[PDB]
């Protein structure tokens, strides 16, 4: 099954981003910039 | 000589960068000591082992004691996509594995 | 009268709708551009005296302007013009989530690559002694 | 019948097909996706305003229908909370699959230039 794989893949980015945990998910600029645009309209 | 020839320089050095690099991709605030650690035993292992080099020079901005060109580099990606193979597609499968 | 003609830009005392028209416009505009004219100065239809009526205000059971600002039309509108956003926003992000889930799929080449690292080291191991 | 917007995956009151894909959307998205995108938000496509064909189409207590918007908008939102965590952790998945990636050409690199060797002992 994939689950294996996915989970040792996804284990070791984590791993390596350990420092970031702590930091909030971003929102994109492109994400932020289309909502402040509609919002503008 | 300052500007389109630099220019071919300054490009010509960011194909050299990782990927990672070039396609302005999350690279971490520090490179974890407790990651990198290998069993110095498995081909997986010395794989670890430069890539420690690669996020050291792209975090640390400490380069490497060699580079290799992109020439190299895309010789030795295509020597990997030729072996590969059965490289899973995405779907719904792997979208319920992946939110367990 | 707070509505001001779209054609003069000035506010009226004698409102006129047509059937044909849109915009609001004077009796005593209308008239004189029916006798030049002829016709609707927004939408070109043929204009004639039968079309014309003209609106009142102040009659028994009219209701209170609102002046307060908040309503509750107001306030779904803006709650819908909220999730028209989000919706908005969540789809972008969807499709950026399967864009880079997707390749990264297809670049699973790691237990390969190792492979194939073990069956050069192993050639190595072997050339670097026939030597 | 029940109608689904493809951009929002939930019922439409007025639902909409664009030409240039096929697929239902709800007339206000999709006018909004246009007013911002220019595009088919499926089949990236040009799109307008122009082109949209519209499709054939009680109250409980207002305490609580406005704790089913309470309910209703937590759910969205953990929704698009979601979506910026695990995008971010496939941008970190990916990060990590190119480093694994570029490590193992500089390996595949070292090594093919070290049997060189052997033919020059």
């Amino acid at each position: 099954a994939l689950l294996n794989q996915v989970f040792k893949s996804l284990k070791r980015a984590q791993d390596l981003f350990y420092h970031d945990y702590a930091q909030p998910p971003p929102m994109p600029e492109e994400n932020d910039s289309l909502i402040r645009s509609m919002k503008r309209k | 000589n300052k500007a389109k020839r630099n220019a071919e320089n300054r490009v010509r050095n960011m194909k050299m960068r990782s990927q990672v690099i070039q396609r302005s991709l999350p690279k971490p605030t520090k490179v974890n000591e407790q990651a990198t650690r290998a069993t110095n035993s498995s081909a997986d292992d010395m794989v670890k082992a430069e890539m420690s080099k690669l996020l050291a020079w792209d975090v640390d901005n400490k380069p490497p004691s060699v580079i290799y060109s992109r020439e190299e580099l895309d010789a030795a990606a295509d020597l990997i996509k030729q072996e590969a193979e059965s490289g899973p597609e995405l779907n719904s499968l792997m979208w319920k594995v992946v939110e367990q | 009268m707070s509505f001001v003609c779209g054609i003069s830009g000035e506010l009226t005392e004698d409102p006129v709708v047509s059937q044909v028209s849109g915009h609001i416009f004077d009796r005593r505009l209308i008239v004189k551009f029916i006798a030049e004219n002829g016709t609707d100065p927004i939408s070109h239809g043929e204009l004639s005296e039968d079309q014309l009526v003209s609106l009142k205000s102040g009659g028994t059971g009219s209701a209170p302007r609102n002046v307060s600002g908040t309503s509750i039309p107001s306030l779904l509108k803006m709650l819908q013009d909220e999730w028209d956003t989000v919706m908005l926003n969540s789809f972008s992000l969807r499709q950026q989530l399967q864009i880079a889930r997707q390749e990264l799929s297809h670049s699973l080449y790691q237990h390969d690559a190792a492979c194939r690292v073990i069956s050069r080291l192993s050639k190595e191991l072997t050339a670097a002694r026939e030597a």
